[PDB]
């Protein structure tokens, strides 16, 4: 590995044009050509120009790469949501027996976008865990936009703070956030009281679920 | 057309190794310049090297010390092997093919990208309880069901739902780290309502670390 430079973020408006930058040297960008990926979490890297401008089937044409000197660019026109990621450039590097190089990568931020409501889902324990001794409240919410929520449980209307794990929201593919939060309890705790709930705040607003043992 | 398709043990802890292998169908093992990348949200993404059908290689320079990467052409595959692994290692490890050796360049090929965490506590295995079908949340005429996957280490888990034949409406929720430094998640399906105990649902759960699989049959909460 040599040095490919790259910015570290770069940010737009839903709609605007967006350029990443990517400064190399005479032995990899000066005497090779650039290839551009996209990285979201948790997968392999997605080509979306190679040979300095060319685009594989399926991407898009408002990403547009140019390339001068030492240096190249990608141009994301029409900026969308689903077009925050990391983009790495990549050349091969005339060193050893020749070496390719990753860019630093630069993160994309869609700025502006308009705040959304959590939807809110409470499982009570199954009756096979509470067969196994143990009981899990489980509490999703997803949809949500900006990433952050506050969770507070309630055993009938006391605060429960004891065996809560909760997440940090991350955004999902649906370009909202999704978090969940987990209430542990033996099987006498949850029978024994008169319901248990889970309490999701979000931008000021409160939605409260609230689930009870069943009894036939 | 051309698919490279993933495989290998991963993390082998009684020789510290790493291990993954990449078959190559829709084209021939000359094709492209086989190579291996590996990416870490705070680290980067890194090749690690690269071996023509010819069997010579490239590596990076930091890694040639303890990497070898090899091909088998009679099985159209080629692999990894990293060896003196540490929780350093940790990473989404992706094969590929690059096009570095061919006159028409037409783009890359890219395999699956997949975690394989190294670490060195034990490994455990998940337990997975049916979430039995809730409407009180959904849209009119749906239901909302799933799986709790408890107590799990390392990541990752995959889940699918009827063997991969139900897609729609699937979420499955990233993990919780708990203090117990293992790990649970919830998937939920949001299916018709119309549907329930007469469609069977059954989530499918892989915890391939600990070699587990559990197809866990969901069904609705009755007498
Ligand atoms: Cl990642
Ligand atoms: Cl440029
Ligand atoms: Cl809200
Ligand atoms: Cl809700
Ligand atoms: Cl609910
Ligand atoms: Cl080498
Ligand atoms: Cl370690
Ligand atoms: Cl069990």
């Amino acid at each position: 590995q040599s040095v490919l430079t790259q910015p570290p973020s770069a940010s737009g408006t839903p709609g605007q044009r967006v350029t990443i930058s990517c400064s190399g040297s005479r032995s990899n960008l000066g005497r090779n050509t650039v290839n551009w990926y996209q990285q979201l979490p948790g997968v392999a890297p997605k080509l979306l120009i190679y040979s300095n401008s060319r685009r594989p089937s399926g991407v898009p044409d408002r990403f547009s790469g140019s390339k001068s000197d030492t240096s190249a660019s990608l141009a994301i026109s029409g900026l969308q949501s689903e077009d925050e990621a990391d983009y790495y450039c990549a050349a091969w590097d005339d060193s050893l027996n020749g070496l390719y190089v990753f860019g630093t990568g630069t993160s994309v931020t869609v700025l502006g976008q308009p705040k959304a409501a959590p939807s809110v889902t409470l499982f009570p324990p199954s009756s096979e865990e509470l067969q196994a001794n143990k009981a899990t409240l489980v509490c999703l919410i997803s949809d949500f936009y900006p990433g952050a929520v506050t969770v507070a449980w309630k055993a009938d209307s006391s605060p429960v703070k004891a065996g809560v794990e909760t997440t940090t929201p991350s955004k999902q593919s649906n370009n909202k956030y999704a978090a969940s939060s987990y209430l542990s309890l033996t099987p006498e705790q949850w029978k024994s009281h008169r319901s248990y709930s889970c309490q999701v705040t979000h931008e000021g607003s409160t939605v409260e679920k609230t689930v009870a043992p069943t009894e036939c | 057309q051309v698919q490279l398709q993933e495989s290998g043990p991963g993390l082998v802890k009684s020789s510290e190794t790493l291990s993954l292998s990449c078959t190559v169908s829709g084209a021939s093992i000359s094709s492209y310049y086989w190579s291996w990348v590996r990416q870490s949200p705070g680290k980067g993404l890194e090749w690690m090297g690269s071996i023509y059908y010819t069997g010579t290689t490239t590596y990076n320079p930091s890694l040639k010390s303890r990497l070898t990467i090899s091909v088998d052409t009679s099985k159209n595959q080629f692999s990894l092997k990293l060896n003196s692994v540490t929780a350093a290692d940790t990473a989404v490890y992706s094969c590929a093919g690059l096009d570095r050796f061919n006159w028409n360049d037409e783009g890359d090929c890219w395999g699956q990208g997949t975690l394989v965490t190294v670490f060195s506590a034990s490994t455990k295995g998940p337990s997975v309880f049916p979430l039995a079908p809730s409407s009180k949340s959904t849209s009119g005429g749906t239901a909302a069901l799933g799986c709790l996957v408890k107590d799990y280490f390392p990541e990752p888990v995959t889940v699918s739902w009827n063997s991969g034949a139900l897609t729609s409406g699937v979420h499955t929720f990233p993990a919780v780290l708990q203090s117990s430094g293992l790990y649970s998640l919830s998937s939920v399906v949001t299916v018709p309502s119309s549907s329930l105990g007469t469609q069977t649902y059954i989530c499918n759960v892989n915890h391939k670390p600990s070699n587990t699989k559990v197809d866990k049959k969901v069904e609705p909460k009755s007498c």
